[PDB]
RNA sequence: GGCGUAAAGCGCACGCAGGCGGUUUGUUAAGUCAGAUGUGAAAUCCCCGGGCUCAACCUGGGAACUGCAUCUGAUACUGGCAAGCUUGAGUCUCGUAGAGGGGGGUAGAAUUCCAGGUGUAGCGGUGAAAUGCGUAGAGAUCUGGAGGAAUACCGGUGGCGAAGGCGGCCCCCUGGACGAAGACUGACGCUCAGGUGCGAAAGCGUGGGGAGCAAACAGGAUUAGAUACCCUGGUAGUCCACGCCGUAAACGAUGUCGACUUGGAGGUUGUGCCCUUGAGGCGUGGCUUCCGGAGCUAACGCGUUAAGUCGACCGCCUGGGGA
């Protein structure tokens, strides 16, 4: 992407050390990924995720963090793709065959508050008895239509989002990440360069993404 | 535990033509000079099983380094062992 | 301390294939460029490159084609200790002749297809696949 | 096949005789590999022709019995022998820390003992109590003095030592390890039966020693009983001159030796470099603690100080109850 930018000066210091064939260390106060096992790499990742939306597979976008949530929902919001943006659900992919009733249940509550003691003129205080149905659609709100399994992920960040790829390493689902040197290199199927100091500037490169996932005419 | 100025003159009379002094011939008497030092040190006083073991460490490396010495040239090896106290 | 020079010679390769290594490296001596110059010639290793003028070191490159390991076997077969020696006939066929093994015979190092061509036998060094 | 525990790794140091050992050349041919001629009795397996249907059996022809000897090639590795090396191993210039050892010392406190004062019925002790100490003036508080042992604090995240173990300050004697920048030898290495030398507590010997703690013992009890717990007294033993003893949950229950290889946090000791103009910053050897990853393991753990990856040598071992 050519930019990157300019930092002085950052790990020292923080490295998990499954990176060592990735890394440039114990040297000159300094704790690097090799530039020329990202870049070379990341020039040549969106191909293999537009060969995987071009087949009609279903994307996932993560991130629930403030400074990131508000530009992944607006690359999913009218995109194909799905998403998470404020918090996760235990199993929301691997206990599938619980998380299909879960969804079940965003009609179950819903249609639970328009029945009985519930269809009142007052429920100020009565609604509250079913408020597990925001507390369930805070985790389904952008995912409830996806159904069934994913077929690639799309995480903002490789390490603060780790229940997502939890999950898709259980469901043998490909990761796509952005990148850090206390990140783990074993979770991720390819990998992106980047900094947080930047997170708000590397909404280009989530441009790129949600761009390759519409690339087609397919 | 040997001053330079201890090895000034067993170097001087062991060596021939000047560095000699990692050679077998020069650390034989090197050693042999360390052994008899640390042989008396003992009476008076005994009861020290470390420079005992240290002693015993000396005799060890040069028992070795003669047997080796006589493994590579028998002459070189006599013509040492007159100059230094062996076999009475 | 150190008794022989191939005891720790197959290790390294073994273990730094199971680092997923591009390259590995050794000590040199005259059996270990022997080995790598029938390796390369049999196509298990790409290239051997040796240099030093303090110790001379022997670097070899690995094939993993386009990700899996091109080598499905390294095993030494016979120590220094307890030496394997096959007749012209007793030569061994490798992994059923999926691999090869190597003998250093009277010639010099050479492979069991070269001594058995060569009618005779000797004493093995590397088996591989 | 197996040695962390389930069952076996020696408590430890050194090392002869054994096993094992880098590398450049030649040469020997013990050993290997290759080729022959002799031999490997006959029955007999297995192939296969007869004889009784099948076959046991009688056989007619083949094969194998990798062997062994005697002749003869290959000339690579191992042993051997010489010649040649080093970047395996070693010692060192200037230097570094340490409760290591030995010999010397050297200092303080209370229960105690010794001669008394001041002074009155208390003291001592347990979950409860009681023997017992005390009116001979206790307990406690003072004056002047004797006796024996250990070394408060800092002390830990720490060191050292072969282990066992070892903290004071001060003066000698001394082993080993370790750093910086170089060099002289030239495989001089690794291991080790039986040896050759070590000891914590307790015990044995000869002579001293005796505050505190205390087996044994005598009481208080307590109790159904108490021979014990718990309380009051108390010798052996603990200390020293030494001389013996040689054993341990001697324990991270992991034999010694070498290489290869994710870390983090932290301690401890040298040291390369930037006017250290240096508090700072950038490095780098030695030793080592906790957390833990690939691998190993039944499991817990081991985890670059590995129970991992692989090699040399040694020591052991095949169920309890009996023993």
């Amino acid at each position: 992407m050519l930019k990157a930018g300019v930092h002085f000066g950052h790990q020292t210091r923080y490295w998990n050390p499954k990176m060592k064939p990735f890394i440039f260390g114990a040297r000159n106060k300094v704790h690097i990924i090799n530039l020329e096992k990202t870049v070379p790499m990341f020039n040549e990742a969106l191909a293999e995720l537009n060969k995987i939306a071009s087949r009609k597979g279903k994307i996932l976008f993560v991130g629930t963090k403030r400074a990131a949530s508000e530009a992944v929902k607006d690359a999913a919001l009218s995109c194909d793709q799905f998403f998470v943006n404020h918090r996760w659900l235990g199993g929301m992919l691997t206990n599938w065959k619980t998380v299909r009733q879960s969804i079940k249940r965003l009609k179950d509550l819903e249609t639970q508050s328009q029945d009985g003691t519930f269809d009142k003129l007052t429920k100020k205080e009565a609604l509250m008895r079913t408020r597990e149905l925001e507390k369930l659609e805070n985790s389904l709100g952008g995912i409830k239509d996806m159904g069934g399994l994913p077929d690639a992920l799309f995480v903002i960040d490789a390490d603060h989002e780790h229940i997502a790829i939890k999950e898709a390493n259980n469901l043998g689902i490909p990761v796509f990440a952005i990148v850090d040197t206390n990140s783990d290199p074993d979770g991720v199927d390819f990998v992106i360069p980047g900094n947080d100091d930047a997170i708000r500037a590397v909404t280009l490169y989530l441009g790129a993404v949600a761009a390759t996932v519409r690339e087609g005419r397919s | 535990s040997l001053s330079t100025e201890a090895t000034a003159k067993i170097v001087s009379e062991f060596g021939r033509d000047a560095n000699d002094t990692g050679s077998t011939e020069v650390q034989v008497a090197l050693l042999t000079a360390q052994i008899n030092h640390l042989q008396g040190h003992f009476a008076e006083h005994k009861k020290d099983h470390h420079s005992r073991r240290g002693l015993l460490r000396m005799v060890s490396q040069r028992r070795k380094l003669l047997d080796y010495l006589k493994r590579k040239d028998v002459a070189r090896y006599t013509q040492l062992i007159e100059r230094l106290g062996l076999r009475r | 301390s150190m008794q022989d020079p191939i005891a720790d010679m197959l290790t390294r390769i073994r273990n730094g294939q199971a680092a997923n290594k591009a390259a590995v490296t050794m000590p040199s001596s005259k059996l270990k460029v022997a080995i790598a110059n029938v390796l390369k010639e049999e196509g298990f290793i790409e290239d051997f490159k040796v240099e030093g003028d303090t110790k001379p070191e022997l670097e070899l490159t690995l094939k993993y084609f386009q990700g899996k390991a091109v080598v499905e076997s390294i095993q030494r077969v016979s120590r220094p200790g307890l030496r394997i020696y096959k007749r012209k006939d007793e030569l061994p066929k490798v992994m059923a002749g999926l691999g090869i093994a190597v003998v250093s015979t009277s010639k010099g190092v050479m492979t069991d297809r070269a001594a058995r061509q060569a009618g005779l036998g000797g004493e093995i060094i590397c088996y591989v696949a």
